[PDB]
Parts: structure tokens; C-alpha cells; sequence
């Protein structure tokens, strides 16, 4: 169970340097001892080795320069969780501190002087080319512009923002996973020995999926840090890249002045479920390293990330005790909805890509949609959509491009509810779509009702006083070898009951919160073309989204901001539960 | 300056 | 007249399977859900699964999804539960019960009628019938109005045993003592009390029944 | 899975006229809680459904109350006839979950046991065994000590004691003490005594037989 991980993209691999990650409760004395054990063992086999850095604070482990011949030996070491081969990354009121991991910076530019502090942390790979020389270049450009976009006097988003610079990218805008890791551990160690003030970390870089980089980000996020990253400039799924793929970081895609996704030569902004939202990222005026009062127009998802870091810094100067869940929910709440032209993205990536462009704001129930990864084609394969630790799973739906689904279940897994979608016999696979909310003094629980084929007992509701129905899930309960017969719908009397087939188990989300008020809305078309829609009004938050009738006419259903969308085949109805506080 | 107008910072 | 008659007690070797049955009468078989539940000695009842006989569609507790297999036979008017790959953790008393709905709500129902239970013993040991011994008093000067006699039922397996006096004529004053294990076999005794007037003039007889070995012994006291 | 946590014993009120058990759930089951009565070797009997509604035919001495996560079941003027196990169960969510059960215990006027000793049968001795049986019937309280003597000398090994559950007719207890020896071991002694020591007397009840008599 001690595994070896290398980058999927061969040209971005950096063999010779390896991150040895140890098990969770490994003390510094054990990491140092394990590092020395590797050196001694390697020397016994006649190999020089160099322990570049011993990790402590963010994760237990060490960084080692050695031959790949010694891998099988290092995987046999005690306490090892996994070994990851290093790879390259590339460039893409209260006082809040914004950490910037990027290039060097012109700290004396008028746009950012007095607001930027150069930390002296420096960790970059050597530049490519035997005769490469910076000469009159100060390797300032990317970093200076981004510090300006975050907090520049005249062209910045959060003009009143403190910033701290760490050099993790060289003159060619290239860094390593190992160097970024060390920069994140620096930030953590600063947090421990310094204040209890809000921290924003801007990671305007991207590399191939990295198990260790994503873990390091997850650890800083759980310690209360707000990480904002570029989605990537590869016109590709951001789940294949890191830190983009890490679910705890806030991944930002780039859009232009005509609300189009940004094009960068033959590539452009990344897309898909791992992108939290989009922001301005084309022709962005910001500080230029050319002179202390110069400006310059740049484009990319790092520009887009800097806008969100600015917005976060503004939000945190106002409410400094705001949690990361609260901030992500607020970022999504205030963004412009359904303004992006989704034509530019691959057709099968549009549903999964959010239609949100960031914006500043001008108690309350906030919900966001969380899409799962696609399940496999196995008939018993499942997809899982998870909420953030602080959030409630208020509803769970599913969707298949073929419509071959068994339904879905809101079930406990590791003490927390998850939205599990089940594939059907002969199905290509399915998606699970969670609706994750922040509800004040909520006491929620899911109640499972059984298949109801008798003439009574069909009505499923939150029969408990003070508990209100926020969402329904339906799971088909007839065996694949049993005689199939057309599903029969459970009748409708009361309006605030689950909708579903008599042959299915129903999972009801019942919440008890002080001023929680929840209602059902419907809208059906007889022979719909592609879809049916129903939306919560201004002041209401979509909590649940279900479809009617079953598989025969429907591919699935999913929330899209406050609109419940039901994807029909060639009387289809969209049933939505709209909820609100106080 | 479209970017700052777009995020509701300038009118 | 509305009732559920369950199949008799079972003994099975570890790794084997059993098919318990639950015969329904006095109501429309197809119109009501029937459930199976597990009762171990110190524990609270565990819900296993349910079936609608009208369609034969099942719904199980995830914990019993692999163990249990429900089935309905409209002709016979009875539901079955097959338990597979048995172990000593499956030695329990199994009950069947009917759900009766009174409303549209999924919580407008109750388990109105139940079966008496079926004891399942999982063991490598063999079925051994009991030896019935008469407990009659000897020599003496009578005191009081009554006499106590008894039956010792010894060396049987599994625990399923029923003692009755005369032919249920004497239900009072009768005491039946819980069985205990005696080097792998069960031992149990039963007391009957009758007036001095009757015994030994009148004849007293315990009738022991061990269904697991399909045996019935009538020991006469004298 | 909703967790049912039932009372370990019945708690008395009003001088034993009202006796009650509580049943608490891990999450809110509203009013979806039913109460059952189960007598040994018999099928559960529905008493209260939907937290407080009485099933048809159930005596008005049985009542249920509560909502949310705490539910009480009470018996007014409990009789010997009510001696059984009592359990709750939630039906707000599947899998359905039940409480462990609570056996009803009742107080009564003290009563001394009726002790009777029986020698081994010829049928048993011909088959190599010798069980000497003593029956200690219809006593109260349940606590009692039984001492076996073989030729006046106290015997410890081979004795198995079995109590009945509290009596449905008169709330008393009945016990059976059985000394099981081998045929050879039994043959070597002549007088078997059985002494019952109970709270109804300072002096124990003694019953015995001598193989030599008659
Ligand atoms: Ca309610």
C-alpha cells in the first residue's frame, strides 16, 4: 500500500527529485530518521543521495535528490505513505494579508509600494539553456502585474490590501511542485508563529494533477487559509491540473469583456466541475516592471485568480471571522449568473462548467451545486458528490447522457452525508449532483421511506413538527434479474411531499432551523424540446430539484444556480423545493 | 478599466 | 382469524442454508406487506426485510442484503425467507409480521399481527431426543392437602421442548423450569401439584414433545 | 441508523400505581414510535402506536407520550398478568430500529417456598445417571439459597439451579435445584438432603430421603 506517483504529462516530469510523504502522525524526529535511513541504505548500495529539505508543519516527509534506481528501496522504508516524483509548474476596516507565490516583484512600483513585502523566500529551478542570461531583465513582470491586479492604487481590486511575496517561478515563469510545497510550508509556519488575522494565498500557477500539492492545499484550507488558484490556460479539464483540481482551493477560470471564455493563442481558459467560478482575465491593465509608473495589459487565468483574491481580501477586511465555506458561498452568491457563452467549451463539459463571473457584494441561506466525477460503465458503478465540512447536504439528483439510471441516495459516509448516484444495467455511467448549503442553526437529517406499492402509505414528508422538506432522492428498488414492468408514480395530494415511483425507496432531507421556510414549485411541458425549467424567485434559494416522470422520458435533473433543469428525451415536469431563512 | 467595472468596483 | 403461522424450529450445520416460511390467512394475502425480524437473546429486534406479495418486490436492511432472500407464493398463501452461509451469529428466533396502513402517510401504519417465531440453531452437533424420567414421591406421612410430582427431561438437542400434564387437563398448579446445558445437551424439569385425594388413586402423566427430533413421550407417574 | 436507547428497569411513582420506561432516539422521529408487549414464547402484541394512540382492545391502563427524541410508556395498576417484556420502535426511517426490551418486575407480600425432594428414577439409574431433584415453588422474594447434603456432608459440585420468570398468576417465583451424580457415585451414599434458606424464616426448610427406608 506504499505507492509511487509521477506526472501524467511526460514533458513536465523532473526525475531525480522525489517527495517522500510519510503517515499522518509521523513526528519530525521520525522524518529525519527515515531520511537518514534512506541515505545510509543508498550509500550501502553505492549511491550518493542529498536530502534537500525535511518537511514539518504542513505535512510529514522529506525531499530527496537520488537516482530513480533507489525508488523500490525508498518504497520499502518505514512510515512511507507514498512517493511523488517532482514536476514543473508554470505561470498562468481590518488588515488582511495576501500571500503571492509567483515571480520576483517590483516592490517600489507606485501602484503597489508600501503594500507589498518581499519575504526573502526563494525556491526556483535553474533556467533552460546553457547560455541563458536575464541581463537587463529583473524577472519581475508576472508577479508585479498580479500584485497590481490584487491591490494596485489605481488599477487594483482591493486597494487597501497587505501583500507578502514568495519567489516560486524563475525568469521563464517555471517552478516545481517541490518549491511550491516548501513555499506553502513557509506560509503555514508563519501562521503558527504570527497572528490570528485572515490569510489569502494566491497560486497563479498550474501543473499536472499532483496528489501531494492537492494534500498540502487541503491542509492549509483546513487550517483556515483561503487559497485562490488559476484554472489553467490549456483549454482543458482543470481536474487534470494542480492546484486547480484540489476541491478546497477556489479555482478561477478567465472570461473577457464580451462575456466569452478567454482564448490564449490555440488554447485558453480551462473548464469543468473543478472550476469554482470565472472572472475578468483578458486585456487586464496592471502594473508593469518596465518603470515605476508603467502599466501593461495581460491575459490568463492567473489574472482572473488575482481578481478573486482581491474580492476575498475585501470581503475578509469587512467580516474577518468569515470561514472558507462562507466565503466560497458568498463569492458564488454575488457573481453574475448565466452570462457566459458556453458554446466555446466542449459540449460534454458545458453542464459541468459553472456559469458564474465573479463580482463584489453591493441571516441568510446560501446553496451551491457540486457535480461529481462521472461513474464508470460497470452496472453497479456509482458517482459521489461531497459537501464542504461546514455545509449541509440538502438534496441529491443524478444525470446520465443516455438516461440509464437507478436513481440516487443521500447516505452517510464517514459520519457526513454524501450524494451517491447509481448506474443502471446497460448504462454508460452517471453523475451525482449535490446541493451544499450553509443554513444557520440547522438540525438536518435524511429519513428513508420504503417502496410503497400498497394502496396507502405513499406520501413521504417531514412529518416532525418544526422539520421542513428541503430535498428528495429516489432509488429504484427492483432487481435487474426481476421481471421489469413500467414504473407507477406515487399519487399527489399534499403539495409538500416527495414525488417518485411506488417501486422506489425515497430519501427525504428534513431540516429544523429557526426561521426556515421552504416551498415546492413545478412546471411541465407536454412534449419538451431538450429541457424543462422552473426557478426560485428573488429572495428564495433552490434547495432541491427533481424530475417527472422517470427514465422513459428523462435523462436526469440538476440545479443551475436557482433553476431546476430537467433534461428530457426526444408531460415532462421540473419539481423544485425553494427555501429561505427568516 | 472594463475588468473593474465588471466586478462592480467602478461605475 | 387474521393470522401468521410460522414453520417449526430448525437445526443447521455452519455454512448451510434454511428456508423459513410464514403462512398467512384470514385476509387478502397480496394486499399487505410482510416483514422478517431477528431476535437474539440479550438484543433488541433487528428488522431484516419486507416483501409485497402482490408483486413479490423486496426491500432489505443493507446489513442482511447478502444473508436473506425473501419470496412470496400466492397459491400457497405464504412468504419465505432463505438465510444462506449460516454461522453461530445467525442462531436466533425469527419472526414474521404484517404492516397495516391506515393513511396516505408513510408513517400511518403499524405491525398489527405477528407469528410466534421460529428458533434457528446453527451447530455441528446432532439432534438427540430427550430421556423422560418420572419424579414421584416415596414413603411418608402426608402433610397438607396436596402432593407435588414431576418430570425430568434430560439429554436433548436443540432447546425446542414442550411438557404438558395429563393432556393439558392440568395447567394448574404446573411449573416449567428453564432448560440448562449439561455437557452439550439440554436438561429441563416440570412440576405438577394435585390434591392428596387424587394421586396415587388417580393416574398422573407428563407428555413431553421435542419437535426438532419429531418425538413424543408420555411418562406415567407411579 | 436511528438508535433506540430504552430504560434498564421500570421506574415507580404514586406508590407503585404508575410504573414507567423511557425510550430515547438518536434523531428526531416526530411521533413515529410504537410500543409492544411480549410474553415469553408468544408473538409481540401492539399496545401504543404513533407515540400515544392505543391499539384496539388495549386496556386504558397502558399509556404512551412524547415527541421528537424522548418517549415514555406507563402502566397504571400493573397486574401479575402484565408481567412481560416491553419494547419501543421507530418507524420514521428505514432500517426500522427497536429498543432492547425491559422486563416488568412487581412487588408482592413475602411467601415461603414449598420444598419437595425426589430421588433418581430406576429408568435413569439403569442408564448410568443419578439426578436428585428439589422443587422450591411459589416463593417471594426471588432471592433464596439452596444447600445440598450427602450423608450429612455439604455437596458443592454437580448442582444446577433454574428459576422461572416471575409468575403471571401470583407474581411469585419458582426454582428447581438438581444434584446430578453418576450411578456409581450415587450408589456410595444413602441419605440425600436439600435445605432451602429464605427470608420468611430464620430456620431453613429441610426435605430429605434415605435410600434404606422402605
Ligand atoms: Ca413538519
Amino acid at each position: 500500500t506504499a505507492t509511487f506517483h509521477r506526472c501524467a504529462k511526460d514533458p513536465w516530469r523532473l526525475p531525480g527529485t522525489y517527495v517522500v510523504v510519510l503517515k499522518e502522525e509521523t513526528h519530525l524526529s521520525q522524518s529525519e530518521r527515515t531520511a537518514r535511513r534512506l541515505q545510509a541504505q543508498a550509500a550501502r548500495r553505492g549511491y550518493l543521495t542529498k536530502i534537500l529539505h525535511v518537511f514539518h508543519g504542513l505535512l510529514p516527509g522529506f525531499l530527496v535528490k537520488m537516482s530513480g534506481d533507489l525508488l523500490e528501496l525508498a518504497l520499502k522504508l518505514p512510515h512511507v505513505d507514498y512517493i511523488e516524483e517532482d514536476s514543473s509548474v508554470f505561470a498562468q476596516g481590518s488588515l488582511v494579508e495576501v500571500y503571492l507565490l509567483d515571480t520576483s516583484i517590483q516592490s517600489d512600483h507606485r501602484e503597489i509600494e508600501g503594500r507589498v513585502m518581499v519575504t526573502d523566500f526563494e525556491n526556483v529551478p535553474e533556467e533552460d539553456g546553457t547560455r541563458f542570461h536575464r541581463q537587463a531583465s529583473k524577472c519581475d513582470s508576472h508577479g508585479t502585474h498580479l500584485a497590481g491586479v490584487v491591490s494596485g492604487r489605481d488599477a487594483g481590486v482591493a486597494k487597501g490590501a497587505s501583500m507578502r511575496s514568495l519567489r516560486v517561478l524563475n525568469c521563464q515563469g517555471k517552478g516545481t511542485v517541490s518549491g511550491t510545497l516548501i513555499g506553502l510550508e513557509f506560509i503555514r509556519k508563519s501562521q503558527l508563529v504570527q497572528p490570528v488575522g485572515p490569510l489569502v494565498v494566491l497560486l497563479p500557477l498550474a501543473g499536472g494533477y499532483s496528489r501531494v500539492l492537492n494534500a498540502a492545499c487541503q491542509r492549509l484550507a483546513r487550517a483556515g487559509v483561503v487559497l485562490v488558484t488559476a484554472a489553467g490556460n490549456f483549454r482543458d479539464d482543470a481536474c487534470l491540473y494542480s492546484p486547480a483540481s484540489a476541491p478546497e482551493v477556489i479555482t478561477v477560470g478567465a472570461t473577457n469583456a464580451q462575456d466569452q471564455p478567454v482564448t490564449l493563442g490555440t488554447l485558453g481558459t480551462n473548464f469543468g466541475r473543478c472550476v469554482d467560478l470565472f472572472a475578468p482575465g483578458e486585456d487586464i491593465i496592471g502594473a508593469s516592471s518596465d518603470c515605476s509608473t508603467c502599466f501593461v495589459s495581460q491575459s490568463g487565468t492567473s489574472q482572473a485568480a488575482a481578481h478573486v483574491a482581491g474580492i476575498a481580501a475585501m470581503m475578509l477586511s469587512a467580516e474577518p471571522e468569515l470561514t472558507l465555506a462562507e466565503l466560497r458561498q458568498r463569492l458564488i452568491h454575488f457573481s453574475a449568473k448565466d452570462v457566459i457563452n458556453e458554446a466555446w467549451f466542449p459540449e460534454d463539459q458545458r453542464v459541468l462548467t459553472p456559469n458564474l463571473v465573479a463580482a463584489l457584494p453591493p441571516w441568510q441561506l446560501f446553496c451551491r451545486t457540486v457535480w461529481s466525477a462521472h461513474s464508470g460503465p460497470t452496472r453497479m458503478a456509482t458517482a459521489i458528490a461531497r459537501c464542504a465540512p461546514d455545509e449541509e447536504l440538502l438534496s441529491c439528483s443524478s444525470f446520465s447522457r443516455s438516461g440509464k439510471r437507478r436513481g440516487e441516495r443521500m447516505e452517510a459516509q464517514g459520519g457526513k452525508l454524501v450524494c451517491r448516484a447509481h448506474n443502471a444495467f446497460g448504462g454508460e455511467g452517471v453523475y451525482a449532483i449535490a446541493r451544499c448549503c450553509l443554513l444557520p442553526q440547522a438540525n438536518c437529517s435524511v429519513h428513508t421511506a420504503p417502496p410503497a406499492e400498497a394502496s396507502m402509505g405513499t406520501r413521504v414528508h417531514c412529518h416532525q413538527q418544526g422539520h421542513v422538506l428541503t430535498g428528495c432522492s429516489s432509488h429504484w428498488e427492483v432487481e435487474d434479474l426481476g421481471t421489469h414492468k413500467p414504473p407507477v408514480l406515487r399519487p399527489r395530494g399534499q403539495p409538500n411531499q416527495c414525488v417518485g415511483h411506488r417501486e422506489a425507496s425515497i430519501h427525504a432531507s428534513c431540516c429544523h432551523a429557526p426561521g426556515l421556510e421552504c416551498k415546492v414549485k413545478e412546471h411541465g411541458i407536454p412534449a419538451p424540446q431538450e429541457q424543462v425549467t422552473v426557478a426560485c424567485e428573488e429572495g428564495w434559494t433552490l434547495t432541491g430539484c427533481s424530475a417527472l416522470p422517470g427514465t422513459s422520458h428523462v435523462l436526469g435533473a440538476y440545479a443551475v444556480d436557482n433553476t431546476c433543469v430537467v433534461r428530457s428525451r426526444d408531460a415532462v415536469t421540473a419539481v423544485a423545493i425553494c427555501c429561505r431563512s427568516r | 478599466x472594463w475588468n473593474l467595472k465588471r466586478i462592480x468596483l467602478l461605475r | 382469524q387474521v393470522q401468521l403461522k410460522q414453520s417449526g424450529a430448525e437445526l443447521v450445520r455452519p455454512g448451510a442454508s434454511v428456508k423459513l416460511s410464514c403462512k398467512a390467512s384470514g385476509y387478502i394475502f397480496t394486499d399487505y406487506y410482510i416483514n422478517w425480524l431477528k431476535k437474539r437473546p440479550g438484543q433488541g429486534l433487528e428488522w431484516i426485510a419486507r416483501i409485497y406479495p402482490g408483486s413479490g418486490h423486496t426491500y432489505y436492511n443493507e446489513n442482511f442484503k447478502d444473508k436473506a432472500t425473501l419470496t412470496a407464493e400466492k397459491s400457497s398463501s405464504n412468504v419465505y425467507m432463505q438465510l444462506s452461509s449460516l454461522t453461530s451469529e445467525d442462531s436466533a428466533v425469527y419472526f414474521c409480521a404484517r404492516e397495516n396502513f391506515y393513511g396516505s402517510s408513510y408513517v400511518d401504519w403499524y405491525f398489527d399481527v405477528w407469528g410466534t417465531g421460529t428458533t434457528v440453531t446453527v451447530s455441528s452437533a446432532k439432534t438427540t431426543p430427550p430421556s423422560v424420567y418420572p419424579l414421584a414421591p416415596g414413603c411418608g406421612d402426608t402433610t397438607g392437602s396436596s402432593v407435588t410430582l414431576g418430570c425430568l427431561v434430560k439429554g436433548y438437542f436443540p432447546e425446542s421442548v414442550t411438557v404438558t400434564w395429563n393432556s393439558g387437563s392440568l395447567s394448574s398448579s404446573v411449573h416449567t423450569f428453564p432448560a440448562l446445558l449439561q455437557s452439550g445437551l439440554y436438561t429441563m424439569s416440570s412440576s405438577v401439584t394435585v390434591p392428596s385425594s387424587t394421586w396415587p388413586s388417580q393416574t398422573v402423566t407428563c407428555s413431553v414433545a421435542h419437535p426438532a427430533s419429531s418425538t413424543t413421550v408420555d411418562k406415567k407417574l407411579e | 441508523d436511528i438508535v433506540m436507547t430504552q430504560s434498564q428497569k421500570f421506574m415507580s411513582t404514586s406508590g407503585g400505581d404508575r410504573v414507567s420506561i423511557t425510550c430515547k432516539t438518536s434523531q428526531n422521529v416526530g411521533t413515529a414510535v410504537a410500543w409492544f408487549q411480549q410474553k415469553p414464547g408468544q408473538s409481540p402484541k401492539l399496545l401504543i402506536y404513533s407515540a400515544s394512540n392505543r391499539y384496539t382492545g388495549v386496556s386504558d391502563r397502558f399509556t404512551g407520550s412524547g415527541s421528537g427524541t424522548e418517549f415514555i410508556f406507563t402502566i397504571s395498576y400493573a397486574q401479575s398478568e402484565d408481567l412481560a417484556d416491553y419494547f419501543c420502535h421507530q418507524y420514521s426511517s428505514y432500517p426500522l430500529t427497536f429498543g432492547a426490551g425491559t422486563k416488568l418486575e412487581l412487588k408482592r407480600a413475602d411467601a415461603a417456598p414449598t420444598v419437595s425432594i425426589f430421588p433418581p428414577s430406576s429408568e435413569q439409574l439403569t442408564s448410568g445417571g443419578a439426578s436428585v431433584v428439589c422443587f422450591l415453588n411459589n416463593f417471594y422474594p426471588k432471592d433464596i439459597n439452596v444447600k445440598w447434603k450427602i450423608d450429612g456432608s455439604e455437596r458443592q459440585n454437580g448442582v444446577l439451579n433454574s428459576w422461572t420468570d416471575q409468575d403471571s398468576k401470583d407474581s411469585t417465583y419458582s426454582m428447581s435445584s438438581t444434584l446430578t451424580l453418576t450411578k456409581d457415585e450415587y450408589e456410595r451414599h444413602n441419605s440425600y438432603t436439600c435445605e432451602a434458606t429464605h427470608k420468611t424464616s430464620t430456620s431453613p426448610i429441610v426435605k430429605s430421603f434415605n435410600r434404606n427406608e422402605c
